[PDB]
């Protein structure tokens, strides 16, 4: 999972 | 997309139950971040995935000077990483302990920053639910940086949701409605604000005991008292926040919001615009 975890402001 | 090898890690800044926060320098830019690192196996085993998702989702919505900023997240096979602004001066709680009691000027200034932050947060339909001095960090310039959003709640605008059902918080600052009605609302954070103002002046929060059940019993009975010399306008404000009926707390939606709160006499000398650009009073 954690597929929707990555993030960049 | 950032990667672990993009950073040089330095000292551990803190440890939580399922996380470690490390100071890091980004090699390409020389910027410093506080990077919160969680082990995937551990969070999966211990049912903490929703809290990690929540922290990311809530922080991604915030862009205000009185909140820790989430700049990026990334992952590798073993870990999750949150790149956060570094609050060099640590927790507000440290200063309450060091000094014992804040003077009126300092109480007013820091209370005003917290009120300004809550105005922003509530305007976005977000309830913090764990507001307390350990979760109010300080930056290099001694302005507040509110953190700890894994137990926060984004209320759905589509359903005009006002109440949230998860049982979260810290006993000393938990609202009576969460204890009795089993839900929290934006006004629950105003209860916590009252407790914090009391603590800044008195040195300890108002509902005190050696175990949680005893604290809960005091909260639901509004069983607390003020010490001597407690600044009279601050006392009046606390009495308007520590109200059992959540619809009667100064600043709540049913009391017509932040205007009346910011107009309280305790804040008469406050310039609410650009607080984050004002020099904070020295803590002494
Ligand atoms: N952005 C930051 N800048 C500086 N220090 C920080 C920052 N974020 C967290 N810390 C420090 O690291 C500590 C650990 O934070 P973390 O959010 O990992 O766990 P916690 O919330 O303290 O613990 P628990 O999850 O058990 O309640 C914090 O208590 C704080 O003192």
């Amino acid at each position: 999972m954690f597929r929707d975890f990555d993030y960049i402001a | 997309k950032k990667r672990p090898e993009d950073f040089k890690f330095g000292k551990i800044l803190g440890e939580g139950s399922f996380s470690t926060v490390v100071l890091a320098r980004e090699l390409a830019t020389s910027r410093e971040y506080a990077i919160k690192i969680l082990e995937k196996r551990h969070i999966i085993k211990e049912n903490k995935v929703p809290y990690v998702t929540r922290e990311r989702d809530v922080m991604s919505r915030l862009d205000h000077p009185f909140f820790v900023k989430l700049y990026f997240t990334f992952q590798d096979d073993e870990k999750l990483y949150f790149g956060l602004s570094y609050a060099k001066n640590g927790e507000l709680l440290k200063y309450i302990r060091k000094i014992g009691s804040f003077d009126e000027t300092c109480t007013r200034f820091y209370t005003a920053e917290i009120v300004s932050a809550l105005e922003y947060l509530h305007g976005k339909g977000i309830i913090h639910r764990d507001l307390k001095p350990e979760n109010i960090l300080l930056n290099e310039d001694m302005h507040i940086q509110i953190t700890d959003f894994g137990t926060a709640k984004v209320l759905s605008p589509e359903s005009k949701q006002a109440r949230a059902n998860s049982f979260v918080g810290t006993a000393q600052y938990v609202s009576p409605e969460l204890l009795t009605e089993k839900s929290a609302c934006k006004s629950s954070d105003l209860w916590a604000l009252g407790c914090i103002i009391y603590q800044l002046v008195a040195g300890l929060p108002p509902f005190r005991a050696g175990n949680e059940g005893l604290i809960f019993a005091k909260i639901i009975k509004l069983e607390y008292d003020f010490p001597e010399k407690f600044f009279p306008k601050a006392r009046d404000l606390v009495e308007k926040l520590l109200v059992l009926d959540a619809t009667k707390r100064l600043g709540c939606e049913e009391m017509e919001g932040y205007g009346p709160l910011k107009a309280h006499p305790f804040f008469e000398s406050v310039t609410w615009e650009n607080l984050h650009q004002q020099t904070p009073p020295k803590l002494t």
